[PDB]
C-alpha cells in the first residue's frame, strides 16, 4: 500500500508543529475530504506529566462548536499516540496574507477582527484563555472566514486562581505576562488581541524591536504609534486594548460597545446579538436536555442539526433558549446597575451619634519570614494542621466538632509597596453546617490569635 | 480497527519491520523528513518486532525486549484495550504519573521574596455602590478571580466582619458574617 | 388555560429567580441586637438568616417586624432608655420572643419549585423565605412575594391569558374589604407598632378625618427610627415619622374594585410594593390588595 493511515484518512506532509505536537495533513481515501491532524506522543505528555492538560485541552475542544474555532472532530487513541482528527482551512495562516497584501483595507480588517473576537470571547465564556493569540495562529478558509487554533498554550480560568505561565510571542505579550506578574486571563488575551488588529490595519507591529531587552521596555512603557490614515474612532480603541494597566484595559463588552467595532458587525457573532442562539449551540441546556429526558448529547445535537421542528429534544432545546433569553432580557432583576427614581426599599444613611470601607485579608509591616513564623504558632495553638506548598502559600486544616467534616483554606503571602505585605485568605471547594460559615469561623479564629 | 504506530527515528536510507504479525517478511517503512513509519491493525496481547536498517537487524531503545531459547532478540509490545479510547488511555497514563509520584501528608511542621499581589484582588465588590434604582441587594458580577478570597472590615465594637463571593452553578453570592470576638 | 400559572410554578426551580449577583448579611445568634438592626441599614438589607455557632446551623431570619416586637414591648417613655434593646442579644431576644410557642426555621432548597415556594410563604404566614443549597449548607437567597410575582410577570407573554386576568377585582374578590387596620395622620409611631404587633399586617394606610388616604405606613418605614436613631421618642405622629421621604414620595399607590387583575399585577410590579390601597371616586379606603392575596389567586 505504502501509505500512512489513521482512520480513513491517508497521512500525508505537515502542515506545521505547534506549541505540542505535530500537525499533518490527511486525505478521506474515497472521497479526498481534507483534515488536519494533530499527533500526540503519549510518552512525551508522562515523561513532562502533563495528561491533565492534556485531557482538559481534549474535552475542551470536544466540547467547543464555534464558528471562528478550528473544530475537532475525532480523537484515534493508539498504544503510543493521539491523533486529533480536526477542520481544515485552505487559506492558511492571517500572517502570511499580511504580508502578501501590504495591510488589510478597513472593512476587510474590521471584519476579521469580528470573528476574531468573537471566538475569544466564547472561549472566555467556557472559562478557557488562548494565551497563543496571533496572526500565525489565525487561520483563514476559502471564503476568508477567520479560525483560531492552536490551544496547546491555553489554561482553565479557576474561581479565585491567577495565572503565572509566562508564555507566547514576546510582540504579542502584555505587559504583565514578560513582568512575570500573576494574571487573570481574559486582559492577556485581550492585549494580544489589540496588537493583530493593529497588524491588520498597518501592516506592522506597534511594539518592535531586534533587541529584546528593548522591546520589553517598550511594551512595558506602552508607547506606540497610531498612524495618520487610521480614524480617531479605531485610534481610540486601540489605545483602551493596548492599556499598561490591566484594570484600565478594555474588556470585550467595552469592545462591543465600540463605535468602530458596532460597524456592519453581523449579527450571528455574540450572545446577546439576534442570530447568535439559532447558529451557534449552548452546551449548558444540551445538557439540560440530557438530564430531563435520558439521551446523549449527539441524539440532542441530531434532532437540531437534522432533525424536524416538532421534535421532543429540539423542542425542549429551544424551550430553554427562549427562557434564558426573557431572563437574559431582564439584566436590571439579575444585575446591579452601575451609578434615576430610588427602588422603594433604598435605605436611608445610618446617622451618626461615615461609610467603613472592605480590605482584602489581612496587612503587616513586619518581615515576611517573621509574618510566617507568626502565623505557625497561632495555627499550631488553635491545632489547625497544614502543608507547606512553599514558603508564602500554606493549604491548612481544621475538623469541625460539630459537623464532623474537615474545614480547608490556602494562605498566600502577598507583596503590596515597599516593606508593605498581604496575608490572603481563600476558600476551598457541610450539609450538617455550612461551607460559608465553616470558612469564616476558620478565619475569624486565625485572625483573632495573630499578633 | 485497532491501529499500532512502528516508528523508527533513529535514521538510515532504508527502514524495514518485521514481527511476528508478519511472520517476520520485510514491510518497508515510508519516510517524513525524519520519520520512518507505519500503522498496522494489531489485535490485543503481546507482539514480538524488529527493524531491518541498512542490512542490519536493529534494537528499538524507546521499548522492552524479549529472548528465545536460540537467543534471537526481539522487541516487544503490549495492545491494551486501554489504549483504544482517549479517557481510558488519558486515566492509564496519569495512574502511571501518580505512580511515579509515589517513588519521589497534613502535619504541624513550620518550614525551613513573596509574589507582587494581583491589582484585580484589590477591585472590592462591597465599596462599589449600585445606583439608587435597583433592589439594593443586587450586585455587579464578579470577576472570576476574586472568589473565595476573604475581604473584611476592621473591629469596631466586639465584631468582626468578614465577607467572600462563592459560585453556586452559574450565580454568586457575597456573604456577610456578623461575628462577636 | 386557569392553571396556566400553576403549571408554570410546578416547572421552574427556586434557583431560575435567584439574582446572577446579590448580598446575603448573615447574623451570629449571640450578635448585640441593636447592632443587628444598625447593620440592616448599614448594609441596605431588611432581613437577615441567623447562624447559631454552637448549634452549627441556621435557626431563622432577623426582620423589620424584630424591631416592631422589640420597640412596642419594651418602650416605656421618651425619658428613659429601652434597655433591652441596648442589653439582649439576639439569642436572648429570641428565648423571650419564642417563649409561648414553637416555630423552627423555614427554608426552601434551590431545586424547589416556586410552586413550593409560593406555598411555604402563605402556609407559615411569612414574607421572607431563605432559600438553603442542601448540599454545601449554604444560604443563597432570601426569596420574598415581590420577587416571585416580577419572575412572573416576564413570562405572561409566554403562554395563553387565563380570562380571570381581564376580570375586574370586584367580580375576582382578590384582597381584604373588611376590617382595615389603618391610622390618622396624629397617630403615634408607638400605637401603629401596637397595631402591626396585633394584626400582624403590612402597611397601614394614613387617614384623614374623613377617611381618605394621604400615607401609608409600611413596616419597613420603622427602620427608619434605627437609621435616625429616632427610636427613643416613639411618641412622634406617624406624620413626622413619614417626614424624611416627603420630598420624593409620588404618593400612595392605589386602584378602583373596576380595575382588571392584569392591570393591578402590572401597577404593582412597576411600582415594586407589596400591597395597592383599594379606593373609591372620592380617596376613602375601602381595602387592600396585597402580593400575598394575589400569589395566593394564582396559585389555588
Ligand atoms: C511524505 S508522504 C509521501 O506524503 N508520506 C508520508 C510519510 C510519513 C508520514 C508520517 C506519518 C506519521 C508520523 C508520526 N510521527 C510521530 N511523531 C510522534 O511523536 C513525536 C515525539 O513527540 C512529538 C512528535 O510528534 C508529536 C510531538 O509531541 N509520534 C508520531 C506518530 C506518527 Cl504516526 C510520521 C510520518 C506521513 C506521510
Ligand atoms: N392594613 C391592612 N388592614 C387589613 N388587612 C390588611 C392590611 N394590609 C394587608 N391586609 C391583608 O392581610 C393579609 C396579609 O397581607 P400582607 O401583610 O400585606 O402580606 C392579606 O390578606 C391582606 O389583604
Ligand atoms: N401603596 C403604596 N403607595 C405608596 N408607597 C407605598 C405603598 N406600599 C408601600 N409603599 C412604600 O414602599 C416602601 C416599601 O414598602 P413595602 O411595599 O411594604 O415593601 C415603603 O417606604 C412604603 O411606605
Amino acid at each position: 500500500d505504502g501509505r500512512v493511515k489513521i482512520g480513513h484518512y491517508v497521512l500525508g506532509d505537515t502542515l506545521g508543529v505547534g506549541t505540542f505536537g505535530k500537525v499533518k495533513i490527511g486525505e478521506h481515501q474515497l472521497t479526498g475530504h481534507k483534515v488536519a491532524v494533530k499527533i500526540l506522543n503519549r510518552q512525551k505528555i508522562r515523561s513532562l506529566d502533563v495528561v491533565g492538560k492534556i485531557k482538559r485541552e481534549i474535552q475542551n475542544l470536544k466540547l467547543f462548536r464555534h464558528p471562528h474555532i478550528i473544530k475537532l472532530y475525532q480523537v484515534i487513541s493508539t498504544p503510543t499516540d493521539f491523533f486529533m482528527v480536526m477542520e481544515y482551512v485552505s487559506g492558511g495562516e492571517l500572517f502570511d496574507y499580511i504580508c502578501k497584501h501590504g495591510r488589510v483595507e478597513e472593512m476587510e480588517a474590521r471584519r476579521l477582527f469580528q470573528q476574531i473576537l468573537s471566538a475569544v470571547d466564547y472561549c472566555h465564556r467556557h472559562m478557557v484563555v488562548h494565551r497563543d493569540l496571533k496572526p500565525e495562529n489565525v487561520l483563514l478558509d476559502a471564503h476568508m472566514n477567520a479560525k483560531i487554533a492552536d490551544f496547546g498554550l491555553s489554561n482553565m480560568m479557576s474561581d479565585g486562581e491567577f495565572l503565572r505561565t509566562s508564555c507566547g510571542s514576546p510582540n504579542y505579550a502584555a505587559p504583565e505576562v514578560i513582568s512575570g506578574r500573576l494574571y487573570a486571563g481574559p486582559e492577556v488575551d485581550i492585549w494580544s488581541c489589540g496588537v493583530i488588529l493593529y497588524a491588520l490595519l498597518c501592516g506592522t507591529l506597534p511594539f518592535d524591536d531586534e533587541h529584546v531587552p528593548t522591546l520589553f521596555k517598550k511594551i512595558r512603557g506602552g508607547v506606540f504609534y497610531i498612524p495618520e490614515y487610521l480614524n480617531r474612532s479605531v485610534a481610540t480603541l486601540l489605545m483602551h486594548m493596548l492599556q499598561v494597566d490591566p484594570l484600565k484595559r478594555a474588556t470585550i463588552k467595552d469592545i462591543r460597545e465600540h463605535e468602530w467595532f458596532k460597524q456592519d458587525l453581523p449579527s450571528y457573532l455574540f450572545p446577546e446579538d439576534p442570530s447568535y442562539d439559532a447558529n451557534v449551540i449552548d452546551d449548558e441546556a444540551v445538557k439540560e436536555v440530557c438530564e430531563k429526558f435520558e439521551c446523549t448529547e449527539s441524539e440532542v445535537m441530531n434532532s437540531l442539526y437534522s432533525g424536524d421542528p416538532q421534535d421532543q429534544l429540539a423542542v425542549a432545546y429551544h424551550l430553554i433558549i427562549d427562557n434564558r433569553r426573557i431572563m437574559n432580557q431582564a439584566s436590571e432583576f439579575y444585575l446591579a446597575s452601575s451609578p434615576l427614581k430610588p427602588h422603594p426599599e433604598r435605605m436611608p444613611p445610618l446617622i451618626a451619634d461615615k461609610k467603613a470601607k472592605w480590605h482584602l485579608g489581612i496587612r503587616s509591616q513586619s518581615k515576611p519570614y517573621d509574618i510566617m513564623a507568626e502565623v505557625y504558632r497561632a495555627m499550631k495553638q488553635l491545632d489547625f494542621e497544614w502543608k507547606v506548598v512553599n514558603a508564602y502559600h500554606l493549604r491548612v486544616r481544621r475538623k469541625n466538632p460539630v459537623t464532623g467534616n474537615y474545614v480547608k483554606m490556602s494562605l498566600q503571602l502577598y507583596l503590596v509597596d515597599n516593606r508593605s505585605y498581604l496575608l490572603d485568605f481563600k476558600s476551598i471547594d457541610p450539609r450538617l453546617g455550612s461551607h460559608t460559615m465553616d470558612f469564616f469561623e476558620m478565619c475569624a479564629s486565625l485572625i483573632t490569635t495573630l499578633a | 480497527a485497532r491501529p499500532t504506530v512502528f516508528r523508527w527515528t533513529g535514521g538510515g536510507k532504508e527502514v524495514y519491520l518485521s514481527g511476528s504479525f508478519n511472520n517476520w517478511s520485510k514491510l518497508p517503512l515510508t519516510r517524513s523528513h525524519n520519520n520512518f513509519v507505519a500503522i498496522l491493525d494489531l489485535p490485543e496481547g503481546e507482539h514480538q518486532y524488529k527493524f531491518f536498517v541498512d542490512g542490519q537487524w536493529t534494537h528499538d531503545p524507546s521499548e522492552p525486549i524479549v529472548t528465545s531459547q536460540l537467543g534471537t532478540v526481539n522487541n516487544i509490545i503490549q495492545v491494551k484495550k486501554t489504549d483504544f479510547e482517549v479517557f481510558d488511555a488519558l486515566m492509564v497514563d496519569s495512574q502511571k504519573c501518580s505512580d511515579v509520584s509515589e517513588l519521589s501528608p497534613y502535619h504541624q511542621e513550620p518550614y525551613v521574596a513573596p509574589p507582587i499581589l494581583p491589582p484585580h484582588l484589590l477591585q472590592v465588590i462591597l465599596n462599589k455602590d449600585t445606583g439608587i434604582s435597583c433592589d439594593p441587594a443586587l450586585l455587579p458580577e464578579p470577576n472570576h478571580v476574586m472568589l473565595n478570597h476573604l475581604y473584611a472590615l476592621s473591629i469596631k465594637d466586639g465584631v468582626m466582619v468578614l465577607s467572600a463571593t462563592h459560585r453556586y452553578k452559574k450565580k454568586y453570592v457575597t456573604t456577610l458574617l456578623y461575628k462577636p470576638i | 388555560n386557569n392553571s396556566v400559572y400553576t403549571s408554570f410554578m410546578k416547572s421552574h426551580r427556586c434557583y431560575d429567580l435567584i439574582p446572577t449577583s446579590s448580598k446575603l448579611v448573615v447574623f451570629d445568634t449571640s450578635l448585640q441586637v441593636k447592632k443587628a438592626f444598625f447593620a440592616l441599614v448599614t448594609n441596605g438589607v431588611r432581613a437577615a438568616p441567623l447562624w447559631d455557632s454552637k448549634k452549627q446551623s441556621f435557626v431563622g431570619m432577623l426582620t423589620i417586624t424584630d424591631f416592631i416586637n422589640i420597640l412596642h414591648r419594651y418602650y416605656k417613655s421618651a425619658l428613659v432608655q429601652i434597655y433591652e434593646l441596648e442589653e439582649h442579644k439576639i439569642e436572648t431576644w429570641r428565648e423571650v420572643y419564642l417563649q409561648d410557642s414553637f416555630k423552627p426555621l423555614v427554608c426552601i432548597s434551590p431545586n424547589a419549585s416556586l410552586f413550593d415556594a409560593v406555598s411555604s410563604l402563605i402556609r407559615n404566614k411569612i414574607h421572607r423565605l431563605p432559600v438553603i443549597d442542601p448540599e454545601s449548607g449554604n444560604t443563597l437567597y432570601i426569596l420574598t412575594h415581590k420577587r416571585i410575582l416580577k419572575f412572573l410577570k416576564l413570562f405572561i407573554t409566554e403562554f395563553p391569558k387565563p380570562e380571570f386576568m381581564s376580570k375586574s377585582l370586584e367580580e375576582l374578590q382578590i384582597g381584604t374589604y373588611a376590617n382595615i387596620a389603618m391610622v390618622r395622620t396624629t397617630t403615634p409611631v408607638y400605637v401603629a407598632l401596637g397595631i402591626f404587633v396585633q394584626h400582624r399586617v403590612s402597611a397601614l394606610p394614613v387617614v384623614d378625618e374623613k377617611g381618605r388616604v394621604v400615607d401609608i405606613y409600611s413596616k419597613f418605614d420603622v427602620i427608619n427610627l434605627a437609621a435616625e436613631k429616632t427610636y427613643n421618642n416613639l411618641d412622634v405622629s406617624v406624620t413626622k415619622a413619614l417626614q424624611h421621604r416627603s420630598h420624593y414620595f409620588e404618593g400612595v399607590l392605589k386602584c378602583y374594585l373596576h380595575e382588571t387583575l392584569e392591570t393591578i399585577i402590572n401597577r404593582l410590579v412597576e411600582a415594586e410594593v407589596h400591597r395597592l390601597v383599594v379606593v373609591d371616586e372620592n380617596d376613602v379606603v375601602k381595602g387592600i390588595v396585597s402580593l400575598s392575596d394575589i400569589l395566593q389567586a394564582l396559585v389555588l
